């Protein structure tokens, strides 16, 4: 899981 | 003799059917293997590509945290969206602003590639 | 009988000939579907690459502009001459520091990379 | 007239035997090429992925010798680790953070990719 | 195709 | 090629 903005 | 002769041609001719039939099955088996590699290799190129793109997004997200860069800035917002696009097209969009990167080429598949 | 024996031999032999010939033809088709998917893969690899390298060169530039780095600093200028050699290689160097980037695998080609089709014949 | 019919059937058979054996050899060659082609491409995909992770790592480094980032922070380290692995995983992990990047796809291997030459036989 | 500029 | 990080 990769969370950006 | 004519009978013998006809018997022979029919024997010879069945050898040919038999040899060719088998060789064809061999050719069919190799085709499955080759096409096998190709579908593995492409899963790998894909896996390889989202890895590198997911790193790029991460690096950006890293630098904006320690305020090294401005991601709302335009020129820089471009690059940022370039990486966010790839993420959307190649990963599961969870709750807005997250992604689940699923690799298509597993260990076994990575292996055939050796 | 003899004439019918002989008609049989020839009708079976031509049955073989007809059948090898069609198979040989389906074999050639498959060689082309295959050799075709391999080039589509080569192309998508090039584009996949060039995309990542050009993104590299553009971040060097967008960073300099945010002043986060200075492409004059020997270490960073090396990085930049790195991406510049990847582009300069797999792309048309215009001459003024502009590069013409060609994209070899179109939407059709890219689709095959998804489709995974080979009318795999079975004799 | 029968022996005529018979010895004629035989010659035709010996033709079919000759033509299909030749075509079977030619399907062998093509399978070799198709096969070396997937090999070279698997290589190109390797060198290609490594040169891209060195760069990343090096980027992370040049930014450290300027104190822009500290490779020891949680997040900036995770990043360093990712490129580190790939380098271990794919390069001669010599001691003290030094590595030897080995390129599997030779020069001509890169011509083969770029030049889709397949001696495709048509029966 | 696309042109990309960035020169020093 | 070579390469020394940290």
């Amino acid at each position: 899981t990769l969370c950006l903005g | 003799s004519t009978q013998a002769a006809i018997d022979q041609i029919n024997g010879k001719l069945n050898r040919v059917i038999e040899k060719t039939n088998e060789k064809f099955h061999q050719i069919e088996k190799e085709f499955s293997e080759v096409e096998g590699r190709i579908q593995d290799l492409e899963k790998y190129v894909e896996d390889t590509k989202i890895d590198l793109w997911s790193y790029n997004a991460e690096l950006l997200v890293a630098l904006e945290n320690q305020h090294t860069i401005d991601l709302t800035d335009s020129e820089m917002n471009k690059l940022f969206e370039k990486t966010r696009r790839q993420l959307r097209e190649n990963a599961e969009e969870m709750g807005n602003g997250c992604f689940k990167i699923y690799h298509k080429c597993d260990n076994a598949c990575i292996e055939s590639i050796r």
